[PDB]
This record gives C-alpha cells, structure tokens and sequence, in this order.
C-alpha cells in the first residue's frame, strides 16, 4: 500500500472522458 | 467394483472389525476367499484396501 | 549403423537420453520415469550395439559392469562390489 | 469346491463400458490433465481392456 | 505458386527487414534516421515504425 | 449456489449500463429463492451499508436500481425454513443409524461428506465448519481430506477470507508429498490465484491463472470464461512483451474466446494497441474495458483505477524508449493526445520515480533519462538491508 492505497487517485474519472472531445473538435 | 467391495466387506472386513458379531450368531468365521474372472485383473487392490 | 529399430530406439531415448537433459519435465507432466531398463528378446537380436550407440549420442559417464563378474574369490567382497558401482 | 474351506466364491465379470468410466477418471490420471476430453467416449474406444 | 509456401516469405517480409537493420547498424550507434531510409529505400514513418519495434 | 457471492455484489456501484442493475437485481431473488439458504436473503442489507448506489430502500429513497427492495421480510424466510427443517430430520436420522452400527470408514466419512454440502445450502457457516472436524478423524485417504480444503474454499468465497482459507489451501495440498495429482496442483492453480487479487500480488498471479491447462471448470464455483477474464488482468503486469505474444496473443486458449464473446474487449483490444505501441488506439480501450469489466467483477473494482495506473504507466514506459528528444506538439499531434492532460497524466509517476523523463517547457520538448544505473539499483538494497537490520536488532533485544 506504498503511495497508492493511502492516497487513492481521485482523479481520471471526468477528465478521461473530456480528453475525446478535444480530439473529435480539433481533428 | 463397489457392487464387489460390498460383497468383500460384509464377509472378509466386517467380522475383523467386530469379533462379537458371528460369535452372538453363533455361527463360524470363513476361513477362505477365492475370485476368479479374465484375466488382467485389478483385485490386487482389492485385497490391499482390506487391511 | 543400426536400422528397423527406431520404432524401438525412439522408446529407449525417452525413457535413457530425455531425463538427462530435463528433469522437469516429468515433475510438470507427473509421470515417474522408470529407472531400471530390462531389454528381453531371443539372445542375438537387440542390445549389443544400441547400448553404445546410447552412450554415444548422450556423451556423459557410463558405466558397463559384466553380469558374471560382480563374484569375487573373496566371500565379503561381493556385496561390497555392487556397493561401489 | 467343496464347503468348510472356501464359503465364498465371488465371480469377477470383465470391465464393461461403463465400468471403465470411473476407471478412466482414477486409474488413468495419476497427473494433472486437461477436463475438456470425453470419459464415456474413450472407454468406448477400448476394446477388450481389463483393469 | 504454392500457397503453403507463400505464407512463410510474409513473414521473411518482416523478419529479414529487421535482419536488414543489422547490416546497417554495423557502424554501431550515432547514425540518422534519414540516412537509413535512404539505404532501406522505405518511406520515413514505415522505417521509424520499424526501428522501435527491435 | 452458483458463482458463490457475485450477482449480490453487482448492485453494489456501477458507474454506467444502467440495463445491468435491472439483470442483477432479478438475478439475486431467483437463485436464493430457488435454493436452500435461509440467511444469504437477509445479508442484503448488511452489504450495501454506506455505500454509494445502494439498491435496498428503507430509509434511503435514492436507490437508482430499478428494483429497490432486497430488504428481508419473514415471507420468504418460512418457505425456505420448512425446506431446511425438513431434510435436516432425513439426514440425520439415516445418518445415526450409521453412527451405531460403525461398519467401515467409507460411510461414516461419506455421511459428513453429504452434510458438508448441506450445511452449506442451508446457510449455515460457523455449523459447515464443525462437521469437517468429525469428518477429518474419519478420513481415510489423501482425496478424503481434499474435500475438507473445497469446504473451506467454498465457505470462505462468501466473505472473502485471506487468513484461514489461505493458508489452510497450501496446508492440504502440501502434507507429506505434493504430487502432480490433479485434485490439488490444479485446484492451487484457481483457489490460489483468487486470493492473490485481494493482497494485490500480480506476479505469482500471473504464473497460474495465465499459463495454465486448458479447462479448470470448476462448476458451481468459477466458469471457463470468468477465468480466463483475469487472464489479461494479472499478465500486463509481470509478463513482458516477449510472453504477451506467446501466452496471451498466440496462445490458442485466447484464440478461441475472442470469437466466441467480443464484449469483453480485454484479451484482444488492449493486447494488440499494448503490442503495436500506439497510444492513439489504446485510449478507447481502456475506458471500455474499464466500465464492462473492471466495475462489475468483485476482485477488480476493489482495484479498479488502482489497476489502471499499471496500465497507463506500462504505455509510457515503451514509447520513452522508443525516441530521445522528441517536441510536445508532435507527440500531441501524433497519438492524438492533448497537451493539458499530457502534464495530468506524467505528474502521478516522475515524482514518484517510477519513470525517469525529462521536459523541457521553453522549447516544448521531451528528453529521455537513463532507465537503469548502478547507484538506482544500490538505493533499493539500503531499505533492504536497513529492514533487515532493523528486525535483527529489535528482536534481537526482545529476547535475552
């Protein structure tokens, strides 16, 4: 559990999903 | 062989296990027991899952 | 230099040459290699040369001791001779 | 074959079809080996073969 | 002509190309990317895929 | 039962496919009602507490599930009880009568063989576990006491025990020799690999569940396709690339799968974007894998982007050593990558010294940092040896 358990991520959830919009709008 | 162990059991192992039975019956122990078939058999086994 | 026996010699390898090279081979499948070899047929046919040929292709220690030599003149001796092989 | 001696004389029939399923299961795999063959079809392949 | 046969030089197509690399890079490192494609004579991104695959 | 605790976790969080909660909720009043168990229907409401998405409505109006009661209630306890009672007077009257009579050790070791199943369709665990005592002293051969190890496997897969059913697998599979009998070497290639997924092991993991025999059906227990689920789970980690071509891609077990059942989107579509090295194929499939797999098996979300930090981090690796310096804008350009969540996603690993890599914001470019060195592998030998250090000196103090 070094660095991971203990912290969790709380991130990569909304985020991960917006990045496809930059890619389809851009492009 | 189960149908044979069963017959094996109730004349060889059960009165080694409980003497007072055929001494309450009064009755004698076998002394003998002789199979015969084709042969190829697997009764070595037989005998040694007795003792 | 000796033929008609692959189907023979093929059995003779795997049971001689293929546990001396991987052993985890039979620990991973689970079968016990035999460890004795006794090769029967009328005398004159088999044996003689597959033996050496064995030995060859493998190229590691053997060891031919005679079935008639392990008696010694000594009486203590005999026992002590097929300790030592 | 007379009594006193031998009181019981069991007969050893040869393995049949389906005799040879529970063998195939326990006799014949001492190793790990693999589910997906069929027990019924190979004893069926046996002609003959004892224990 | 024998199609058993042809599968085996598709796969001479990628094998001997990346046996190609090592004629090349006998003059060991410190060697450019463009330079090799010219030798190879391949387009610029067909040798770049290749050269990180080995 | 069937796949012992699986459908009633199901409800437990899901973050997308809505249709799922209707299917996993009339799942788990068909099996328990259509079994033995008595209490398993009452666990319900012990499961979701505090827990987000919670599909039992008493004093929380805000269960999404289309069916919002698994709360017990005594209609359904009284026809599962008339059947429990009415069996357990059957068995344990043929049962005594064998008892008194004590020929042979065949029947009195089958006739706890036959409860150690019983007692377990009826609900009761702490019971179950007092009838492998009488059965252990009744044993008769080694597979007598394999099935003692399958009752603890099988009573410990409901509350998912690390402890006793842990160590009491190795125990009976071990004994005096272990043998390549397939009652045991094949059983510490499953039962063994699902405990490793809750101590979060992935490299003794990846020895059984992915190279491994070509069947391992247990049945009631696991099937063939949720095993070989896990197969791309534990292998992208200490299997390289060198074994995720052989035992994963061309392994012929895989093969079979992906045509059989294209959904999983795991073995296949992350196996081929990790084997080709092209992050702009390999983004898609991580959240589809993500959402479809991760979420609804019980040893995954427990991970879950625990387990997805391993993958993003293994991508990374590859393409670092794949170019020294390299622009930001011809990277973005190129795998289809923005440039704000490029710097999101380097800054949960350099600082941690997972992967060395160095960036240069004037210029907008990448450089590559030297992977192995002599002093990096000493630095790891100094917690190593001060750890020992430490248990010799300190216990070493405790007894004088």
């Amino acid at each position: 559990e070094n660095w991971d358990d203990v912290e969790v991520d709380d991130d990569f959830t909304n985020e991960l999903k917006a990045e496809l919009d930059r890619y389809k709008r851009e492009n | 062989l189960t149908k044979q162990i069963k017959e094996i059991k109730e004349v060889i192992e059960l009165p080694v296990k409980h003497p007072e039975l055929f001494e309450s019956l009064g009755i004698a122990q076998p002394k003998g027991v002789i199979l015969y078939g084709p042969p190829g058999t697997g009764k070595t086994l037989l005998a040694r899952a007795v003792a | 230099d000796v033929g008609g026996l692959d189907m023979q010699k093929q059995e003779i390898r795997e049971a001689v040459e293929l546990p001396l090279v991987q052993a985890d081979l039979y620990e991973q499948i689970g079968i016990d290699p035999p460890r004795g070899v006794l090769l029967y047929g009328p005398p004159g046919t088999g044996k003689t040369m597959l033996v050496k040929a064995v030995a060859n292709s493998t190229k590691a220690a053997f060891i031919r001791v005679n079935g008639s030599e392990f008696v010694h003149k000594y009486l203590g001796e005999g026992p002590r001779m097929v300790r030592d092989v | 074959l007379r009594p006193g001696r031998i009181d019981r004389k069991i007969e050893f029939p040869p393995p049949s079809v389906a005799a040879r399923a529970e063998i195939l299961r326990i006799h014949s795999r001492k190793m790990n080996l693999t589910r997906g063959i069929n027990l019924r079809k190979v004893a069926e392949k046996m002609n003959g073969c004892s224990g | 002509g024998d199609e058993l046969t042809r599968s085996h030089f598709n796969a001479l197509y990628d094998t001997l190309l990346e046996s190609n690399l090592c004629k090349i890079i006998e003059p060991f490192e410190c060697v450019e990317i463009s330079h090799i494609s010219k030798i190879i004579g391949l387009d610029t991104q067909q040798v770049e895929g290749k050269l990180s695959q080995m | 039962n069937y796949e012992v605790s699986e459908k009633a976790f199901l409800l437990t969080q899901s973050k997308v496919s809505i249709e799922q909660r209707k299917e996993a909720a009339e799942f788990v009043l068909a099996k328990i009602k259509e079994e033995e168990m008595a209490p398993y229907y009452k666990y319900l409401c012990e499961e979701y507490l505090v827990n987000n998405g919670q599909s039992d409505l008493e004093h929380d109006e805000k269960s999404d599930s289309l069916n919002e009661w698994i709360k017990f209630d005594q209609e359904l306890y009284n026809e599962l009880c008339k059947k429990n009672e009415s069996k357990i007077k059957e068995l344990n009257e043929k049962i005594q009568k064998l008892e008194e009579d004590d020929e042979g050790e065949l029947e009195q070791a089958q006739a706890w063989i036959n409860l150690g199943e019983y007692y377990a369709q009826i609900g009761d665990k702490d019971n179950a576990e007092k009838t492998l005592g009488k059965s252990l002293s009744k044993a008769i051969s080694t597979g007598a006491k394999i099935d003692v190890m399958l009752t603890i496997a099988r009573l410990g897969f409901f509350y998912n025990d690390q402890l006793y059913v842990k160590e009491k697998l190795e125990a009976v599979n071990s004994m005096i020799e272990k043998g390549g009998d397939w009652e045991r070497r094949n059983r510490y290639k499953t039962y063994y690999g699902i405990h490793c997924l809750a101590v979060r092991n992935f490299k003794e993991a990846a020895k059984l569940l992915v190279d491994s025999l070509a069947t391992f059906t247990s049945i009631e227990l696991t099937s063939y396709e949720s095993i070989a689920t896990y197969a791309s789970v534990t292998g992208l980690f200490t299997l390289e690339r060198t074994d995720l071509k052989s035992k994963v891609i061309d392994s012929p077990e895989l093969l079979s799968l992906i045509s059989t059942t294209a959904a999983l989107q795991s073995i296949s579509s992350l196996t081929i974007s990790l084997y080709a090295s092209d992050y702009a194929s390999y983004f898609p499939y991580l959240l589809e894998t993500y959402a479809n797999v991760l979420i609804p098996c019980k040893y995954l979300n427990r991970h879950a982007d625990f387990f997805v930090r391993e993958m993003r981090r293994k991508v990374y690796a590859q393409l670092l050593e794949s170019y020294k310096t390299l622009s930001l804008k011809s990277m973005a350009s190129a795998f289809g990558v923005s440039v704000a969540f490029l710097d999101n996603d380097l800054g949960k690993f350099i600082p941690n010294k997972q992967l060395n890599c160095v960036i240069d914001r004037v210029n907008g470019i990448v450089e590559t940092n030297r992977p192995d060195n002599k002093n990096a592998q000493y630095h790891l030998l100094v917690k190593q040896g001060d750890g020992l250090l430490t248990k010799l000196q300190k216990y070493g103090a405790a007894v004088r």
